[PDB]
């Protein structure tokens, strides 16, 4: 964050849009709009109430249209900012004050927690995420039947390094010997596909 | 001897060419499902235009 | 093109990206003009030359079509006084091609010459002869102090 | 181009109205560039591009109706073809300045993204969203998905054939519903009709007097004196400006809701497909 | 044509006219086919090419050369030419490789510096997972990562009077 | 609920906003807008068409 700049594109874009809109609005004030001069003091000074009113009317209608356009654009941008603020509030309320189970809401992976930080006109989040690596692939089996009873795993999965069978959790490799404390019986091994003797 | 002239009296209004376009126009057209006075040399009124169908 | 980009962005530094400068058009050349084969002088010359006019209660109406009308020769003539042509331009009468021409000729007194104009009332204007609220050619009036005087 | 058709002094008169030719272009450019991010955010969520293996041993499930078919113009599947057929090189330009820009993302890469997502979901469970793809048999993935809603995992392993038959029947039943019911896509056709009718009204409003003598600039220019034609050239620009402004405002207002729907669709794709 | 002033390119029209028309048109008012007043034939009118101009630049700080794209007209009347499905660009050398690419152009073609080359973007690295029904892959090591994102909440409060 | 007032803020605000918008649309009918009179019945019968 220290060296690499231009990562704060959204705030810069918002500020640039607002500044450009205001600059265009203030720049529009210097057009003839079909009248003789772009300043009303000159027109009043060089003419008389009999016919000075037509140029004034032209200037007024032009400036009114410009103001209306600016107001409409500001309203649209305010609505968009409101939507973004609602999304930010939802994220802060759900991830910072608790934990998120929905995939890819806060962070890229299994969410752990977050820290908020301030900004010139926004907010910055620091999500902490959990990511696995160093994969290894084994030979699996759905259920194992002993003495004609088909035991299934309580929580985990059956694996084998080649000669022995173990039960391990899903997101990590912690081998455990197979016992009756983490395997439950259901029926007989004649209908399940993948039954392996053990 | 009144007769129902079903859908007669449609003519090209303008000297322009078009193709595959549904054109809405406004002019002196004969109303659909109108009744026509069959005749058989009497002087007849000419309001704004006469559809002189004949056999 | 870099100069055009710097102009449209109004800055001396432009970041990496694609920008729009302007649009272009293919310039057309060798203009062509077509016209029909009508070839006959128009009898408006005898209309203006001959002066046997009527008055307001019976105004003459004449149809002019299938002509080659020349208004420049009449425009440069100093015999007539007031052209003041509405609608089409008095000098641009030769570059537009008309469909049909209507001619009216009569005699009026000098206190009602201004009353012949669209969108106004009067005495002989609103009661005897109205010009419609749209452009209808134009009006030419000239002094005659030797024939009907 | 739209307001002053290939005329010079018309641009001279338009130059006195400030700069009412650039902000409209800027807004349209913003809409166009945002319509690209709208499509990029949804589909482009998988880092790599997986493809289905030649092995078709999925325990009984039949996925051939939705997987890409090589003997197709763009490797599209049957359901995508049916959807495409139910919705109704460079010459597009008029005497008004109406232009249509082609999208950055072509349909072939969209189909490739969808195929990659489908293959990843089939052959890697839900682990291809967090880290890297981890191959796992389909039956155990189904068993885990049952286990995630309360039902134990011994229900699936003893009723596999019935569930396979039910899923195959459900997949087969949708083709008839899609083909027969022509009013199924009542949400992808309203926007097209609205855009078409708005553009038609905009192009049709040109032929209006607006209080002037004629609705065409060239005929007026060739008849009136430029000293006097100034007023008649006016009363025509002031209405076309209003029409263009109204069209731009309506376009922005109706694009906001499309962007909101795109965000909702992106959330649905991220949360309901990658995981459970 | 007899007072009808128009700009465009003429072609030998293929449509047919009944013996009483004089000129055709289309949706709204777009005169296309006209009958000449002397030689008695029919010619259809179509617009000649026109469009905007775009410039692709890799940054003044980096280099000082750009590329020019014409949207609309294709490069047949534009007095290293390359033709795409959206206009035509001149100044870029076409290559036959695919990279995850910089600045987009249109219809899947995108150009970037390398000396301003234009190509077709690549979706990403392609790998085929070795699916099987008798093997599962389990991770052995884990890592902790930190991710950041920025969200705007408000902008400046501005008030403008009338008088 | 039955004791504290001004608890239904959002609904009342929406209704008030809609009513105010309709009222300020109706009120615009009487503006002179630079003509000689606000009402049209007298302006059509008092001046010539031009
Ligand atoms: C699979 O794992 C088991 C358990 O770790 C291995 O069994 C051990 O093998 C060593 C070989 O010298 C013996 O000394 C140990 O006594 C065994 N463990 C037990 C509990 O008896 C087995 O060798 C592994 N197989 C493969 C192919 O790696
Ligand atoms: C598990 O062991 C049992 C018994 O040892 C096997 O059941 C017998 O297998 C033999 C050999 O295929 C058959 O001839 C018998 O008919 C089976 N039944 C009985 C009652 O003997 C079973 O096949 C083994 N399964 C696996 C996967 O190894
Ligand atoms: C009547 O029409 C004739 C025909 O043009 C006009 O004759 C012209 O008269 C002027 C002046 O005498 C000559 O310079 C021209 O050469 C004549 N032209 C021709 C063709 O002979 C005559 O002027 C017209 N009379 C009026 C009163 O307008
Ligand atoms: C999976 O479904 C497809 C449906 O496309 C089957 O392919 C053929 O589909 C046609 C039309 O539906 C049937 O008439 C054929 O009987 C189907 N089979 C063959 C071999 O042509 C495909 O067979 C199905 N596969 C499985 C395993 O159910
Ligand atoms: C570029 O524009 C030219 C101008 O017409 C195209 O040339 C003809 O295009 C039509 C259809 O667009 C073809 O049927 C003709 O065979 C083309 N003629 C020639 C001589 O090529 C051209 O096709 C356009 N595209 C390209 C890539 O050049
Ligand atoms: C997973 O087991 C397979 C068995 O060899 C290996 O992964 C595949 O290896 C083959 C070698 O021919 C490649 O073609 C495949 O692309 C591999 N599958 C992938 C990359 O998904 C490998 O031994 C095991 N995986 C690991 C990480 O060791
Ligand atoms: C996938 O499962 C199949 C069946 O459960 C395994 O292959 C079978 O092996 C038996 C031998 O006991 C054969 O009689 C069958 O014909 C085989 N069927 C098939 C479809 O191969 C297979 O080992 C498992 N793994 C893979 C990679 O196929
Ligand atoms: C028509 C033609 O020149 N095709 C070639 C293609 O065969 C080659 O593979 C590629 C470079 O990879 O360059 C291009
Ligand atoms: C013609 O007029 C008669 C008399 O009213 C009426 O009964 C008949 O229906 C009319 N024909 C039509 C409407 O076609
Ligand atoms: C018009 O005149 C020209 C030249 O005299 C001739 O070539 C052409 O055929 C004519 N057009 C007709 C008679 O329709
Ligand atoms: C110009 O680009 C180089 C290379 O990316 C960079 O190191 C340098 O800071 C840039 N200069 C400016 C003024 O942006």
């Amino acid at each position: 964050l220290s060296s690499t700049a231009s990562a704060l594109g959204k705030l810069q874009d918002v500020v640039n849009q607002n500044a450009q809109a205001l600059n265009t609005l203030v720049k529009q004030l210097s057009s003839n709009f079909g009248a003789i001069s772009s300043v009303l003091n000159d027109i009043l000074a060089r003419l008389d109430p009999p016919e000075a009113e037509v140029q004034i009317d032209r200037l007024i209608t032009g400036r009114l249209q410009s103001l209306q356009t600016y107001v409409t654009q500001q309203l649209i941008r305010a609505a968009e900012i409101r939507a973004s603020a609602n999304l930010a509030a939802t994220k802060m309320s759900e991830c910072v004050l608790g934990q998120s189970k929905r995939v890819d809401f806060c962070g890229k992976g299994y969410h752990l927690m977050s820290f908020p930080q301030s900004a010139p006109h926004g907010v910055v989040f620091l999500h902490v995420t959990y990511v696995p690596a160093q994969e290894k692939n084994f030979t699996t089996a759905p259920a194992i039947c002993h003495d004609g009873k088909a035991h299934f795993p309580r929580e985990g999965v059956f694996v084998s390094n080649g000669t022995h069978w173990f039960v391990t959790q899903r997101n990590f490799y912690e081998p455990q010997i197979i016992t009756t404390h983490n395997t439950f019986v259901s029926g007989n091994c004649d209908v399940v596909i993948g039954i392996v003797n053990n | 001897a009144y007769t129902n002239s079903f859908t007669r009296g449609v003519y090209y209004p303008d000297k322009v060419f078009r193709s595959s376009v549904l054109h809405s126009t406004q002019d002196l057209f004969l109303p659909f499902f109108s009744n026509v006075t069959w005749f058989h040399n009497p002087v007849l009124p000419f309001n704004d235009g006469v559809y002189f169908a004949s056999t | 093109p870099l100069s055009e980009t710097k102009c449209t962005l109004k800055s001396f530094t432009v970041e990496k990206g694609i920008y729009q400068t302007s649009n272009f058009r293919v310039q057309p050349t060798e203009s062509i003009v077509r016209f029909p084969n009508i070839t006959n002088l128009c009898p408006f010359g005898e209309v203006f030359n001959a002066t046997r006019f009527a008055s307001v209660y019976a105004w003459n109406r004449k149809r002019i079509s299938n002509c080659v009308a020349d208004y420049s020769v009449l425009y440069n003539s100093a015999s007539f006084s007031t052209f003041k042509c509405y609608g089409v331009s008095p000098t641009k009468l030769n570059d537009l091609c008309f469909t049909n021409v209507y001619a009216d000729s009569f005699v009026i007194r000098g206190d009602e010459v201004r009353q012949i104009a669209p969108g106004q009332t009067g005495k002989i204007a609103d009661y005897n002869y109205k010009l419609p609220d749209d452009f209808t050619g134009c009006v030419i009036a000239w002094n005659s102090n030797n024939l009907d005087s | 181009m739209y307001i002053c058709g290939d005329s010079t002094e018309c641009s001279n008169l338009l130059l006195q109205y400030g700069s009412f030719c650039t902000q409209l272009n800027r807004a349209l450019t913003g809409i166009a560039v945002e319509q690209d991010k709208n499509t990029q955010e949804v589909f482009a969520q998988v880092k790599q591009i997986y493809k289905t293996p030649p092995i078709k041993d999925f325990g009984g499930f039949n996925f051939s109706q939705i997987l890409p078919d090589p003997s197709k113009p763009s490797k599209r599947s049957f359901i995508e073809d049916l959807l495409f057929n139910k919705v109704t090189l460079i010459c597009a330009q008029k005497f008004n300045g109406l232009t249509v820009l082609p999208p950055l993302l072509t349909d072939e890469m969209i189909a490739q993204y969808t195929s990659a997502l489908l293959a990843g979901t089939i052959t890697s469970g839900w682990t291809f969203g967090a880290g890297a793809a981890l191959q796992i048999p389909f039956a155990m993935q189904m068993a885990y998905r049952f286990n995630g809603i309360g039902v134990t995992q011994n229900v699936l392993y003893e009723n596999q054939k019935l569930i396979a038959n039910q899923f195959n029947s459900a997949i087969g039943k949708i083709q008839d519903s899609l083909s027969s019911t022509a009013s199924a896509l009542g949400k992808l056709q309203d926007v097209v009709n609205q855009n078409a009718q708005a553009l038609n009204t905009l192009v049709k409003q040109l032929s209006s007097n607006f209080g002037a003598i004629s609705s065409v600039l060239n005929d007026i220019l060739a008849r009136l004196d430029p000293p006097e034609a100034e007023v008649q050239i006016d009363r025509l620009i002031t209405g076309r400006l209003q029409s263009l402004q109204t069209y731009v405002t309506q376009q922005l207002i109706r694009a906001a809701e499309i962007r909101a729907s795109a965000n909702l669709a992106a959330t649905k794709m991220s949360e309901c497909v990658l995981g459970q | 044509f007899n007072g009808l002033t128009g700009t465009g390119v003429l072609t030998e029209s293929n449509k047919k006219f009944l013996p009483f028309q004089q000129f055709g048109r289309d949706i709204d008012d777009t005169t296309d086919a006209v009958r000449d007043p002397q030689t008695l034939e029919i010619l259809d009118i179509t617009p000649c090419s026109f469009g905007g101009v775009s410039v692709i630049t890799p940054g003044t700080n980096t280099s000082n050369q750009v590329a020019v794209l014409y949207q609309g007209v294709n490069c047949t009347e534009v007095p290293n030419v390359f033709q795409t499905r959206a206009g035509c660009l001149i100044g870029a050398e076409h290559v036959n490789n695919s990279y995850e690419c910089d600045i987009p152009i249109g219809a899947g073609i995108c150009a970037s510096y390398q000396s301003i080359i234009a190509y077709t973007m690549s979706l990403g690295a392609e790998n085929s997972v070795a699916y099987s029904n008798n093997s599962i892959a389990i991770p052995i090591n884990f890592t902790i990562s930190v991710t950041t994102e920025i969200l705007p909440v408000s902008m400046t409060k501005t008030s403008v009077d009338c008088t």
